[PDB]
């Protein structure tokens, strides 16, 4: 069974779904996000430094 | 009561029903609703208890009677779609 | 790491961009089949007060 849930981009906050499955006994899910990391594709161009 | 319904070609639905029985036996099930289809035909009964069973159906809203020994039961059923839109065994 | 707005933290060796507080994330969980019970098989409850 498929569950789609949005939740807010905060770190540290633990947010719980209703997951509920027609026929079939409800289930609770508690998520926390631990990380969020973006990391962008770099090319270097130079380095400067003492002459 | 109907926990889990996903009204498909096979038994997608589960429904669990409550009684009281006057004696040990065997009592036969059968959907009063030609919609419905029970996989069990007969469990075994004794007094104060409950019976798990299997069912298949293909409307949305499913307001069925199950026959269970001689006294009849209605349950309430709100079944959802299946993921597939083609099966590989008719019903 | 100071100045950057939605309190984002900024980390080396690679560079990224930490814990952004920016927007919303959609999760989507395949629970499987197993894990699942029944209404019927469940046990149910009556007479509740809070």
């Amino acid at each position: 069974y498929e569950h789609v849930t949005v939740i807010p981009n905060t770190v540290g906050v633990p947010y719980k779904t209703l997951v509920n499955r027609p026929g079939y006994s409800p289930m609770v899910l508690e998520m926390e996000l631990l990380s969020v990391t973006l990391e962008p594709t770099l090319s270097l161009d130079y380095i400067t430094c003492e002459y | 009561e109907v926990p889990a319904c996903t009204h498909s070609s096979d038994f997608g639905g589960v429904a669990i029903i409550k009684y009281a029985a006057s004696k040990k036996g065997k009592c036969a099930v059968h959907s009063m609703t030609n919609a419905v289809t029970i996989r069990e035909a007969e469990i075994e009964v004794e007094g104060n208890s409950q019976l798990q069973i299997s069912f298949s159906t293909a409307l949305a809203s499913a307001e069925f009677r199950v026959q269970v020994c001689s006294t009849q039961v209605h349950c309430a059923a709100e079944c959802h779609p299946p993921k597939d839109h083609i099966v590989n065994y008719p019903a | 790491q100071h100045t950057a707005p939605f309190g984002c933290q900024i980390a080396t060796n690679p560079v990224r961009a930490v814990n952004c507080a920016v927007g919303n994330m959609p999760i989507s969980i395949d629970i499987p089949e197993a894990a699942f019970t029944r209404v019927v098989d469940a046990p149910s409850l009556t007479d509740m007060s809070c």
